[PDB]
């Protein structure tokens, strides 16, 4: 309603009066199927300029990080039905930011139901269950003998709903859940999906096997771009479509500009040659007319000596100088690059021409003398 | 009193990371990439894009407009309009490696439908991502451009000698 | 010779209830509403001054009413009196109203009022007060200081930015956006001052860490405006920043670049690149948000016109300098084409991309032949995990000249025995959505007639109706094409040209497509260094006298 004579009722049940002149109210706030201890005392007049409002510690830990917010609406609200409304959409935000805390299934349907689905998949699938049991994971063979894994995330309701599944592959996943289907139809998707995809992995296997692959390192399964190196000083990246692998990639070159020409120009006359029968190190390696070498360095492969921050050597005369006091991080950095990043942080602080702050990579103390 | 804490604050580190490189300027996406690489480097050669997309939908209070309005923004509307820009292209370059059901409740908001003052630049962002995903044909006259801007092109297209070609397909 | 006085008497009332309203300009909206209309106003003096000029004062009445006011309330305003010439012309109008030889004492009055609203123009010093104390003790006058005074608080407000944009997130003192805003709206009226570029250039690199923006449209409008007509000369680092963060402002970029093809520069290729080269469009268009804006805009103007000749000659040389820019400065870490180029499969591209200048021209046929196995495959098996469709194969094709121009000139060195695949490929140029039922029917009647032009050319040299036999439909613009590569190519060419142009050239539209053809070839020619003198000769020639037809 428009008066706050009914609309009150209808929008805060829970709250009772407990004296005549309506200004004590006291009982119980809704918020996603929970209720709250709340007292609410307005002085003789109706001003929320000045009020009581007292909570139980629930309420309180709950509305941590409001309380300025809440204070403010006290004094900037008009009417108290409104702050109402305010409060109980401030809870249900606080409530769906922290569900992690506040939270209870209904066993009866879901703790039992998913052993059951867990026993009619087979236990040696399943690698990992968290202790809210919200998360699991599961795993599945190639017929190449690759280990493939797949994370979901399941809600208080499992099988009302669809579980929210993660997987590493490169193509987007779609899974058709039902409420009828289970982890067995997802896993049937799953190793459907794998299937698909196996000419991709084969691709990007013979790759990282016969060439000194350079710049992922210990690649995930999602990555399509491959910096491979060859003689000294030069490098190929190549990216590779999941659907047509075989096809002729988008690729280019690296390095020394009196080095690179002769290999795009001879790429740009034997481009036709390609064929997508054969395998792209044996399409590669006739169109280039050249061989690979195999690890020339093994331990010394690269450390990237770029700025970490604009990604260049030579920003204006200035090499990667300032570096990182720490074994783990070791990243170089350019004076004034360094200079912007951390003028920006709360943490860091200005002696006279010093700075003090946080390795960006690595979060720990690093010094900058101008 | 008046210190704003940053609103990448209480994220994962490298989503931090990720955000503070993309806030610099046109560079901000390029950067964006130096940064993927520089964690499939590091010790979790994965990236959580599921995590981040859901920090980036979350909602917080804010209270803008007049001196008095408390509204709920979510923070894609939060972070400084740079970082947004540089984002959105940034999810261009790896909309493939993402999953579509946190993309969808990312161009929601980027559609910013029904609110005064909308980014252009975001919803056209929105636009070209939902065009590549092939689930906003939309059957509408949704198209990144302006009103405005098509309507001045078809003025100057109209003072031009149409082509032999047939691409419209009555 | 009709009016002489009517619309300009009441765009007077206008203006005059327009500048009491605004008085000095001293608050938000003031500034904002004259920083709107002042273009008009300029106008407006203009004309005012060429009415003013043509006659003499003291004698006549015709708006020496309140002529006085209006140019006071003008001068007064700061806001109009730094915009381009209004000063200029205020000054200007201010001279006419004088008189030599004063009769009545109001004229004397007039004058003496007249030097007074001047010397508040050029030498008043409403200033801070010390200041001019001191320097009229150390004997400096204000048109010795006031420059080095102007530059130092543009530089001092400049650093401000700087460093309240390096303090992003830290416990220290943040410049207050009323004081962004208000600089934003100062630099809209003097643009044009060299002496202020740094503080455009501060506010445009300065973005900081708000989620709304500070600066109003106005500021962007007006320095895309004078970036268009190279009237500021900013780096590429704030104009980009420009586009970024105003996208109606790289919308009104674009639209720039299509008045130059569509009316100025119709078919004169190098005036398009020299424009392309000098704007900042490929070096922005790095940041594939921009590339991804500005093909949409060629896709609209492709399908708003039926695949105009013209937008496709500009989107190949657009894509030429975006290549050449691409390469430069994309070296670590550069996106991959596919953010560029969405729509399609990479391979295509990745061939289409390569240049014929690395090419020999004789291995151009091999290559040629293999994009059109590459189209035909995406297009005819149209399966999951490939292209959208025909349109957008075509829609890539079309942006890498060079391959898709050298279709013909190769049918032609090839016309006994033509490959059937360079027909399907020329056949799917000037025509996408037709259908394989109407693709052979049009293949074949193209190798009839490159039977009949082979056994023409190697007959004598003939006459132009046995040409017009063949060109005598669906297929007119491809049969065109081919006979004016034909012209070109042959040697019985330059004898017979003019009487089939004339006989092709019915109306003027025509005319423009023949002139593109040409222009369009002369760039390539010169372009890939292979040329037949003879060719270029007769080309340049006829596209001579067939602009002076149109
Ligand atoms: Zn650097
Ligand atoms: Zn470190």
């Amino acid at each position: 309603m428009a008066v706050t004579e009914a609309s009150l009722l209808r929008q805060c049940p829970l709250l009772l009066p407990q004296n005549r002149s309506k200004t004590v109210y006291e009982g119980f706030i809704s918020a996603q199927g929970r209720d709250f201890h709340l007292r609410i005392v307005l002085p003789e007049d109706l001003q929320l300029k000045n009020a009581r409002l007292l909570c139980s510690w629930q309420l309180r830990t709950i509305l941590s990080g409001y309380h300025r917010i809440v204070q403010q609406r006290m004094q900037h609200s008009p009417d108290l039905m409104s702050f109402m409304m305010e409060l109980k959409m401030l809870l249900e935000v606080a409530l769906k930011n922290r569900q992690e805390l506040y939270a209870l299934p209904p066993p009866p349907q879901f703790y039992s139901s998913l052993i059951e689905e867990i026993g009619t998949l087979g236990w040696d699938k399943l690698v990992y269950a968290d202790t809210c049991f919200s998360t699991i994971k599961l795993k599945a063979e190639d017929a190449s003998g690759r280990e493939h894994l797949i994370t979901l995330k399941l809600k208080a309701k499992y099988p009302a709903e669809s579980p929210d599944y993660f997987v590493d592959f490169p193509v987007p996943f779609c899974a058709s859940w039902t409420p009828q289907s289970s982890l067995i139809s997802i896993y049937s998707q799953f190793l459907a999906a794998i299937e698909s995809l196996k000419a991709f992995w084969d691709v990007m296997d013979e790759i990282d096997e016969k060439t000194w692959v350079l710049e992922p390192e210990k690649p995930p399964r999602s990555a399509t771009a491959r910096r491979i190196a060859l003689g000294n000083n030069v490098s190929i990246n190549i990216e590779v479509d999941p659907r047509h692998p075989t096809m002729l990639p988008e690729c280019f070159f690296l390095g020394a500009d009196h080095v690179v020409k002769p290999l795009g120009i001879k790429l740009s006359r034997n481009i036709h040659l390609w064929d997508p029968e054969n395998s792209v190190l044996q399409n590669l390696k006739d169109v280039l007319e050249i061989d690979f070498p195999a690890r020339a360095i093994l331990e010394k492969s690269d450390f990237t000596m770029d700025c970490g921050i604009c990604y260049a050597y030579q920003l204006d005369g200035t090499i990667p100088d300032q570096v990182c006091d720490n074994s783990q991080c070791g990243q170089p950095f350019h004076q004034i690059c360094l200079y912007e990043w951390l003028r920006g942080l709360l943490t860091s602080r200005q002696s006279f021409n010093i700075i003090f702050g946080e390795c960006p990579y690595c979060s720990k103390p690093i010094t900058l003398k101008m | 009193e008046g210190v704003e804490p940053a609103p990448w604050a209480q994220l994962e580190a490298p989503a931090r990371l990720l955000l503070q490189a993309l806030q610099a300027g046109p560079e901000g996406a390029r950067r964006g990439l130096g940064v993927l690489r520089a964690l499939g480097s590091r010790g979790w050669e994965p990236f959580d894009w599921g995590r981040l997309l859901e920090a980036l939908c979350r909602e917080e209070p804010v209270v803008q407009g007049p001196d008095g309005r408390l509204e709920l923004k979510p923070l894609l509307l939060r972070l400084p309009r740079i970082c947004q820009r540089n984002l959105m292209s940034l999810l261009m370059a790896v909309r493939p490696s993402l999953p579509e059901s946190g993309l969808l409740s990312v161009l929601q908001i980027a559609q910013q439908d029904l609110a005064p003052d909308p980014d252009a630049w975001l919803r056209a962002l929105g636009e070209l991502l939902r065009r590549d995903l092939g689930v906003g044909t939309s059957m509408e006259g949704a198209s990144p451009l302006s009103e405005r801007c098509q309507r001045q092109l078809q003025s100057l297209c109209r003072g031009l000698g149409l082509g032999g070609r047939r691409l419209k397909s009555p | 010779m009709a009016q002489d006085s009517v619309d300009l008497s009441c765009d007077y009332q206008f203006w005059m209830q327009k500048l009491s309203v605004w008085d000095q300009a001293s608050t938000l909206e003031t500034q904002q509403d004259t920083c709107l209309h002042v273009a008009q106003f300029q106008e407006f003096l203009r004309k005012m001054y060429e009415a003013l000029k043509e006659m003499d004062s003291n004698t006549v009445i015709e708006r020496f009413p309140t002529i006085g006011q209006l140019l006071a309330k003008a001068c007064w305003n700061p806001f109009i009196l730094a915009y381009d010439e209004s000063q200029k012309i205020l000054i200007w109008c201010l001279c006419c109203l004088i008189n030599k030889e004063p009769q009545n004492s109001g004229q004397s009055k007039l004058n003496s009022w007249i030097q007074g609203v001047l010397s508040h123009i050029l030498s008043a010093l409403r200033f801070d007060k010390e200041v001019a104390l001191f320097t009229q003790g150390l004997g400096y006058a204000p048109i010795d200081y006031y420059p080095g005074l102007l530059k130092n608080m543009v530089l001092s407000l400049a650093s401000e930015l700087r460093e309240n944009h390096l303090n992003g997130f830290n416990t220290q003192r943040r410049m207050a956006p009323e004081r962004v805003a208000s600089l934003s709206r100062v630099c809209v009226p003097l643009i044009t001052l060299t002496d202020v570029d740094p503080l455009v250039e501060a506010l445009l690199i300065c973005h900081g860490r708000e989620p709304q923006e500070i600066l109003q449209p106005e500021f962007f409008e007006a320095v895309n405006e004078a970036i268009l007509l190279k009237k500021i000369s900013l780096p590429m680092s704030a104009v980009v920043c420009l586009w970024l963060r105003h996208l109606p402002s790289l919308e009104k970029a674009m639209l720039h670049l299509f008045e130059k093809l569509i009316s100025s520069e119709r078919n004169c290729l190098r005036r398009i690149e020299c424009f392309i080269k000098d704007s900042s469009l490929p070096q922005a268009a790095c940041h594939p948000a921009i590339f991804r804006v500005v093909d949409e805009m060629f896709r609209c103007a492709l399908l708003e016109t039926d695949g105009a000749l013209e937008i496709i000659a500009t989107i190949q040389v657009f894509t030429q300098c975006f290549v050449e820019a691409l390469e430069k400065a994309s070296k670590q870490l550069r996106f991959a084409l596919k953010t560029y180029f969405p729509y399609t499969s990479p391979s295509l591209a990745m061939v289409l991309l390569q240049d014929p200048q690395d090419i020999p021209r004789g291995h151009w046929l091999q290559t040629l032949k293999h994009i059109s196995e590459l189209l035909r495959e995406a297009v005819e098996d149209q399966t999951h995990g490939s292209c959208g469709g025909p349109f957008e194969s075509w829609f890539l094709f079309i942006h890498f000249g060079g391959w898709a121009e050298m279709v013909a000139e190769q049918l032609l060195m090839s016309a006994a025995e033509p490959p059937t695949a360079l027909l399907w490929l020329l056949a799917f140029y000037y025509g996408p959505r037709d259908g394989r039922q109407q693709r052979a029917q049009t293949m074949v009647q193209v190798k009839a007639v490159l039977g009949h032009l082979l056994a023409m050319s190697r007959s004598s040299s003939l006459s132009a109706q046995d040409l017009q036999t063949v060109a005598g439909a669906p297929a007119q613009q491809l049969i065109r094409h081919l006979l004016l590569n034909f012209l070109l190519w042959a040697p019985g060419g330059h004898t017979i040209a003019w009487d089939v142009i004339t006989l092709m050239a019915h109306t003027a539209e025509i005319t423009h497509e023949i002139i593109g053809f040409l222009d369009q070839t002369l760039y390539r020619w010169n372009r890939l260094g292979i040329e037949s003198p003879r060719s270029e000769k007769l080309a340049r020639e006829l596209l001579k006298e067939l602009r002076t037809q149109v």
